[PDB]
């Protein structure tokens, strides 16, 4: 369906983003729908700008050289694959996102730099 | 491990947002986009969520589309500002029967017509109601001390047809399954739908009309119900077939009051006339309060005896039982419905009585003269719930009195809307993961 | 072989849009933003006139312009008074006669306590008889609003251009039928400019056809669609109102005023309007021999005037100058077919309801002086009957009534076409 | 040549102009109608634009994969399409079996990226 | 030797756009988002861009929209009409006007016999005891609705994305020309929308000195817009005691008279500080001279004529509006105790010189007062042929939109244009 | 913050160019009456000018990039500065007063260069 294996396999979630990645677009009922259909343009193009100034745009999945962290998660990957759902994961990790975001931020703009003068040869 | 992206995983978190509705009248329609043949469905397996009725948004925003939809439509139509004339009414007396001895005034008064430097003199039958007396006699109408008010145009109707809030681009309407549901508390069952059920805009007052029938037992559900100040809404199992008429047989006159706007009066009764009767079975209700008192014990404690009684409300709309009735407006008893004290065919007869000026969504003047509809009107509806309220009353052998009441409009949304909250979806995550970049 | 997707191709399908004004008053050019082509080589495409989209946004959105243009002008309420009228015989034409009427009546004025006495000039298409006093047509259904003196009624160009994403398509074929498959298409960004004229029977101040005349019609065969005629050289007419009108202002209220006709400077006449005789016998004369071939050889073909109805369905009417005529035209379709001048006796209304509605009309105020006016003869709204069959005898008699139809001779080719770039083919690539 | 000037030239001829059809996308109460077309414009160039990058083939025009052409869908050769035909008529023959090619992209793309991150995690 | 494409570099051009409000009565402020908190600033440390006191769209869109929300907000209450008859007027106990006459009741038929208390400003003679109200002829308006308020409540307009708005910190910036130091924060400060003529008050001072800001200081037909540096205070009351009746018109509209004076009658008068006044006219006669003469007479006269907006000082005191005369003030001559000004109020106001619609004020009981500080002025020139070393600059007004340019001076909005390219021998490969 | 380094060095406001790009679209802060509409038509404004400006990487194959080189020369009548004095000593807001003119022909060298670029690119997967 659309999102119905939100509490499936962590694992067997990951096969399904597709069919979830696609329903983000889709006078009383005047400005009201035109400011429903322009707050949801507002959202999907923020999403899209942040995977594009990470550098991961165009994919859905994504893989990164940021190190994680034993502080962020001291469970291993035999229990968080296998066993847990994305909904118990980010009730875990609500409040740890930010840091995460900037030096996701911080290794692309320290990447490309690295980069421009590689082909200057 | 290492820190990877994912874009759109099944993660949603609450918020509030402007909802839509579609269908297949006051309630605009066609404004509206139509919706789909064959509805989705989709049930979220294995999963808990921490649902509340008695805080959503969507009753808010569902009040303030009502009341937007319903000032709308209004505003095309008669304003009637000529229409308070000193009026000068004498009694009916021609086919009384005992009973509305006092309450139909003829009124004799005279209007502007097409032209402007010319008066006509016409008539018409007026409830007691909407006449005050002004010091045969000088009354004047009720309105004109506050506000003058519009006449609703005779096409649109006042019939409640489904309406169906979706879900925005981006968002998700989730609804609880659980049956033994109180509100407040977790759902264990959640299923993901994109547009909530037929949810009819009907009004009520003590006895909330068509409507979803609980499938479990009577549910008596509260915020505070140790509170003395909270409305209790107790939703039934088997609904209460209710008959309501009006047995008088009205004519519409026409008296046309300026260049383009006219004015229905009632003319004369073409027969006799009589209360507008309401009927409800003897053992329906004794069993369907038998219900409630039984779910109440257990709650309200184990050896009570639970007392019902009628309203003591001043004003017209709380202590009665209003509806909407085929277009004319009902006023009723709901007294010698209620009047039992249970301890550890037959019909009751409700006298309705009907009122044209509308002073309705509790404001302190917009009114709307209501048209007289030509012949007998009959309604066939089910009782689906109930407002009580209980008293200040603390002690003195568990005795409970569980007075009618109301007053707020959002309590009849909140016995529909009470299995649904909007929640927006945030698709970023992020994981640990074996990769890392090239 | 394997599949690759491309984005940016050149197809497209029909679909209906919005389409936003654009020009270069009545016709508000504030909100139209101010305002090139490119040739198609070997396309050919299905080209529909009468299941058209363009013409139907045009002409709802010419009648809510058209509405919205009247809001803030004088509503006219204390008007409907009773009237006392009377004749006026200032050294009136004997055909002329009857037609204007002295009026006088009590109504208001800036002080809400007091009232005076006015006289004013009314026609006869405007008063009814009280069932001697007189009241206004319009105080029967609608009071309405009249006309401010600022905006004037010039049908001023205007452009419909389609937003991005759409393609507006053009016909350049010279011999058009107005349907089947048009053998040159060129696009462009939007049209060349229509004048939104009013007319009933003969199409005024229009596109004239560049080689032969054109005959239109959605099925010739049935009597209940109308034959659209469309010229190759135009023909000149005169309006015509020769009175001194003086318009006096009159205040009804704090604020707003009534504009009333006051007298007549001079001798009253009729507002005729001239036709030429050579021009128009010579222009019939090409839609009689033109029309022949859809209908048969050696075939009678006979004018004969309207039928019945309304007055402005039954006679020609247009807006020159800034008063309504309403002229016969009896005269021009009276031929049988096997420096003289045609002229054509014209009388005015002043309450006018436009588009065909009940319960909305608008009061047209005078215009002081004389009225010259010149326009153009460029087509023709023709309708035939249902004649026996094998009679070699068909009468034709000018229609209208709807307004779709006068903007229909314009709207005939173009259509709007929705681009979708997306699209799929085999190629021998693959991925690595 | 214009905005669709090589809509009469043939398949290999007008795969060489797609930029400039791709560049012209995205160009007083009752002003309501500037502004609704310009988010209906929008939403149809994000649905595409979306639809483009699901299967792995966005910000390229000239995208190929390797998905292979069943014959089921057209069965005439490729030496007679590519220039004795216009994209129009490549429009209609393949107005139908569309939905399915429209899938069948979406879940080769998600398998490759399956791979993607398999192959890269040892 | 190849072309690279930078996407996101700092460059922008000036542009016109349409902003909105922002803040935490009349002015809309519960319609705006809440504030964003202290917006930090740079520094352009090698910037000759030019900035415009006179020519930018912020000042035009204030206008327009200050005009738009006041249309707005009159709408939805008592529109009179009826009270447009004939009036039997005496005198009192000679300015005001003791006037009856026959208005309307709730019920169509009956009519009653009131009476109310009218100015002389606002009334005029019909052809002695038969007046009429002044906008008979020309309107028929609305009250003020008595629960607004007319309050200057603080108004902040924020920029949306892709424009950002800078900021000029230069203190001998005179409004046009390259200031050498540019700023730039999310958006502005507290503008308050107050209505004045010849006396701004209530606004934001000076730096270091007193500036004087003209298109061209050699034409008689572009004012001086002197904004002061030191706050002058003025303070006034009306010591009337008014009462207000509620006069019933017709089905629940109502008409707000004024009733009788409960003690005794005495003219409203607006006084300021002698000493201050002296030296801060000094100040703008020292700094002035800069710019016409170091060798020249200033001298002072009080306003030119025409209208009643537009010779006298004219403001807002809690809902009456004064029209004081403030011509004890500009008269000096300057060569090489306080001052009671006489004022006089009026009902029915024309406000953004507009004809075809006015609007009523209701009385407001009880005696009103005010603070205020006066920073700025509004002088223009009346000039001559070249024979005399005298110069005559009379105040002026009437203008609305330079009270406005007052504020937002150093403000200027740019768009954005993030996409840039550069030489570099470096290839795509 | 917001236009940091803006009168700084061409070289280190290279650096400095990701946080310009995260308020091209909106903040998230401001995400019937006179202010409402008028925000609505800034809100679409902002999302048309982001567009215009994204569909411009797309085409000339820098999508997703913020640095990137592509493969036409440039011509040596549109500068005659070398590389030593342009990246450093020099304002980004000088550098665009002179490619008033030259900024429209050479847009259309990059996406002539990137059409035949991803034609070659293409030709040689059929093999
Ligand atoms: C639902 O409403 C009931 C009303 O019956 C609330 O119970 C009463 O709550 C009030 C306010 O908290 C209590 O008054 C004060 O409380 C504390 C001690 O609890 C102290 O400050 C004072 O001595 C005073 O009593 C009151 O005691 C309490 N109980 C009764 C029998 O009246 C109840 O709290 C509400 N429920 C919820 C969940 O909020
Ligand atoms: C609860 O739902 C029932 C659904 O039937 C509502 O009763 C229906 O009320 C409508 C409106 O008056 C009646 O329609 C009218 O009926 C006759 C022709 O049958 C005619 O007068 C009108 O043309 C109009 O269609 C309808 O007959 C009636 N149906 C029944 C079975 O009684 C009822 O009103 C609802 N209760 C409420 C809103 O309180
Ligand atoms: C068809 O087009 C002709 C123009 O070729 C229209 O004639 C024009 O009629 C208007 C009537 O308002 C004239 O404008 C007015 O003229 C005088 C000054 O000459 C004055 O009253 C106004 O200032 C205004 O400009 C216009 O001059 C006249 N053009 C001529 C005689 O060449 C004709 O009305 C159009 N037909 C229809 C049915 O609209
Ligand atoms: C310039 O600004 C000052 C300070 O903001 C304004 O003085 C204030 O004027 C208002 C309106 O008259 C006063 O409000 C009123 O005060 C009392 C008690 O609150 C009462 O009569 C009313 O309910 C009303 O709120 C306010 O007190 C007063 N402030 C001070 C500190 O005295 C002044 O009016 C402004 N000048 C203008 C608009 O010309
Ligand atoms: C919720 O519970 C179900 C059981 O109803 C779980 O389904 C398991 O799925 C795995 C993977 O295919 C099977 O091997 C197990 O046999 C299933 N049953 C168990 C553990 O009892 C599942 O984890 C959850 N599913 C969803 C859709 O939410
Ligand atoms: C008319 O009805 C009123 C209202 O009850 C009553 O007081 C009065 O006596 C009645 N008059 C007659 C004559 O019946
Ligand atoms: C509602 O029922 C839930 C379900 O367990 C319970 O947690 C909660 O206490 C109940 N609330 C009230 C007020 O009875
Ligand atoms: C009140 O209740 C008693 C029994 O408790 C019953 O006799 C009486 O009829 C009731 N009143 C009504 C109006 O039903
Ligand atoms: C031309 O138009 C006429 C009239 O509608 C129609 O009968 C005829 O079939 C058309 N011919 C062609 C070739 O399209
Ligand atoms: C026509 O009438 C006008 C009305 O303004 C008048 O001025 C003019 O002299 C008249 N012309 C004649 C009688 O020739
Ligand atoms: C149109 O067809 C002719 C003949 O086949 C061909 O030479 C010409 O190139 C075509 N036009 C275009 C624009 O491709
Ligand atoms: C091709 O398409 C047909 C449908 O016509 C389908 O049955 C078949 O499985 C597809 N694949 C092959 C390899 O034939
Ligand atoms: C496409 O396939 C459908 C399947 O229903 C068929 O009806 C249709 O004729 C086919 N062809 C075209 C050109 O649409
Ligand atoms: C200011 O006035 C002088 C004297 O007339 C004139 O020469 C000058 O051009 C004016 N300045 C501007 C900027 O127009
Ligand atoms: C403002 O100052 C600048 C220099 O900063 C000067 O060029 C200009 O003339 C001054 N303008 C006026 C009106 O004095
Ligand atoms: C009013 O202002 C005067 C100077 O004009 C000052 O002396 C007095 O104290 C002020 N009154 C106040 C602030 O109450
Ligand atoms: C001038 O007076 C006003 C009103 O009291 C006050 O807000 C302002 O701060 C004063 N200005 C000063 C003290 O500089
Ligand atoms: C660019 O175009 C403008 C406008 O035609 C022209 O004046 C200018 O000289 C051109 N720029 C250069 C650097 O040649």
């Amino acid at each position: 369906g659309f999102l119905g294996a939100a509490g499936s396999t962590m694992g067997a979630a990951s096969m399904t983003l597709t069919v979830q990645a696609r329903n983000l677009l889709s006078t009383v009922w005047g400005i009201k729908q035109l400011q429903a259909r322009v707050l949801a343009v507002e959202r999907y193009l923020r999403d899209q700008q942040l995977l594009g100034i990470w550098g991961c745009s165009g994919k859905l999945i994504c893989c990164t050289n940021v190190p994680w962290n034993s502080s962020w998660s001291n469970r291993n990957l035999s229990e968080i694959w296998d066993n847990m759902t994305w909904l118990q994961w980010d009730k875990e990790i609500s409040n740890y996102t930010q840091i995460i975001y900037g030096l996701l931020e911080e290794s692309q703009n320290q990447q490309e730099k690295n980069e421009q003068d590689l082909l200057a040869l | 491990l290492w820190v990877t992206v994912y874009y759109g995983v099944p993660v949603w978190k609450d918020a509030e947002t402007t909802l839509f509705c579609a269908s297949d009248n006051v309630w605009a329609t066609h404004a509206c986009v139509p919706t789909d043949p064959n509805p989705q469905e989709i049930h979220l397996e294995n999963v808990t969520e921490e649902f509340n009725m008695w805080k959503n948004n969507m009753v808010e925003q569902m009040h303030t589309d009502i009341i937007s939809l319903w000032d709308q439509s209004l505003k095309p139509c008669v304003k009637l500002t000529p229409l308070c004339v000193t009026l000068q009414c004498t009694n009916v007396t021609n086919n009384i029967t005992d009973d509305m001895r006092g309450e139909l005034k003829n009124c004799s008064f005279n209007m502007t017509t097409e032209l402007r430097d010319k008066k006509q003199k016409v008539y018409s039958l007026f409830y007691r109601l909407d006449v005050v007396q002004i010091n045969n006699k000088e009354y004047r109408l009720i309105n004109c001390n506050t506000s003058a008010c519009t006449q609703a145009c005779p096409k649109v109707s006042f019939e409640p047809i489904p309406i169906h809030y979706c879900a925005p681009a981006g968002f998700a309407i989730l609804k609880c399954k659980d049956k033994k549901f109180n509100g407040t508390g977790p759902c264990p069952s959640v299923s993901t739908v994109q547009c909530t059920h037929g949810i009819k805009p009907v009004v009520s007052t003590q006895l909330l009309l068509n409507g979803s029938l609980a499938e479990e037992e009577v549910m008596i559900r509260s915020e505070n119900i140790t509170n003395n100040a909270k409305n209790i809404l107790v939703q039934f199992n088997t609904p209460v077939q209710i008959n309501c008429t009006r047995p008088n047989n009205n004519t519409r006159k026409s008296i046309r009051i300026g260049p383009g706007q006219a004015f229905y009066a009632t003319g004369d009764i073409i027969g006799d006339i009589r209360q507008a009767h309401c009927n409800v079975s003897k053992a329906t209700w004794n069993e369907t309060l038998g219900k409630v008192v039984k779910q109440l014990r257990k709650h309200f404690g184990n050896n009570t005896i639970i007392r019902f009684a009628n309203s003591s409300g001043g004003d017209l709309e709380v202590t009665t039982h209003s509806f909407n009735c085929g277009g004319e407006f009902f006023y009723c008893n709901t007294s010698g419905l209620f009047n039992s004290t249970w301890i550890s065919n037959d019909s009751i007869t409700l006298p309705c009585r009907i009122k044209q000026i509308i002073n309705m969504w509790q404001r302190i003047g917009q009114c709307m003269y209501a048209p007289p509809i030509q012949g007998v009107i009959r309604c066939v509806s089910n009782i689906t719930g109930l407002i009580l309220t209980r008293d200040g009353g603390s002690t003195n052998s568990t005795t409970e009195t569980f007075r009618p009441g109301g007053g707020d409009m959002r309590d009849n949304w909140r016995s529909e809307l009470y299995k649904y909250k909007v929640v927006k979806i945030e698709p970023l995550g992020v994981a640990p993961t074996r990769c890392k970049r090239r």
